[PDB]
């Protein structure tokens, strides 16, 4: 999971 | 605020194409000459120009046979199609010219640009 | 020997998500208690254990409309389906329970791993 | 487009  | 998780989007196209091989929920058959292509209608109209136009036409949208243009090659559809469900492009030698004709027919542009910069630097 | 289209996966799934928003081709109908949501059964078996459990099913296959359990909470469904169709999950303290407790029950283990995570860390 |  990742900041966009 | 949204999240993302990278590596969703190739996990849905591995398990559309799990469902293409399986036979499983595939509502049309695409007629290259002698040859037949189960696919989803759904998956086409997302990856060709072509399609997206066939099926979004009120009436062509409810058949469940598409004939093409009898001057597109079988394997140059067949490795199109595998394309659309895996994101992996078998371009070879033999088959490169028959691959852009096919993408040029089908509007998969970036398919097209990569034929064209293949072609550019063997001539 | 394939070459590889990075963005691929992620255009095809953008076109799906548009297709959604467009209503074309969707062929079931997820009702949540007072809500109802339309969906295409492909990208829905291919997000949630769930949803490949019941569309596999030789008679549930053919359904239309699919009822949720009532404990499933509306917005934590249209939650979920967004991220279906975007990889994107919108996550906050006032929904993560709710968006935990139907992650669960679609079975989408990495949504589920993620709350977890994001639950330990507030605790 | 890359090598996979
Ligand atoms: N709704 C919808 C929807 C489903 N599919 N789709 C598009 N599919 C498409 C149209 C043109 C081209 C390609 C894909 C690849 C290419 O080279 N050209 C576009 C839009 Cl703007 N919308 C949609
Ligand atoms: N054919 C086919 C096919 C279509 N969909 N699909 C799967 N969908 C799935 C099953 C379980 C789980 C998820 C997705 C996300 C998760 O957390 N669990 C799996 C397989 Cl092995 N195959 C398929
Ligand atoms: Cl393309
Ligand atoms: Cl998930």
């Amino acid at each position: 999971w990742v900041i966009p | 605020s949204c999240i993302q998780f990278t590596r969703h989007a190739s996990d849905v196209l591995l398990n559309l194409n799990r469902l293409r091989s399986r036979d499983i929920l595939t509502d049309v058959v695409i007629v290259v000459s002698r040859e037949q292509f189960r696919a989803h209608k759904t998956v086409l109209m997302a990856c060709s120009g072509l399609f997206y136009s066939i099926f979004t036409d009120q009436l062509k949208c409810n058949l469940s046979v598409i004939n093409l243009d009898p001057e597109i090659n079988p394997e140059g559809f067949c490795i199109l199609l595998d394309f659309m469900y895996t994101s992996r492009l078998n371009l070879r030698e033999g088959n490169i010219m028959a691959v852009m004709a096919t993408a040029m027919y089908l509007q998969m542009e970036h398919v097209v640009d990569t034929c064209r910069k293949f072609i550019k630097a063997s001539e």
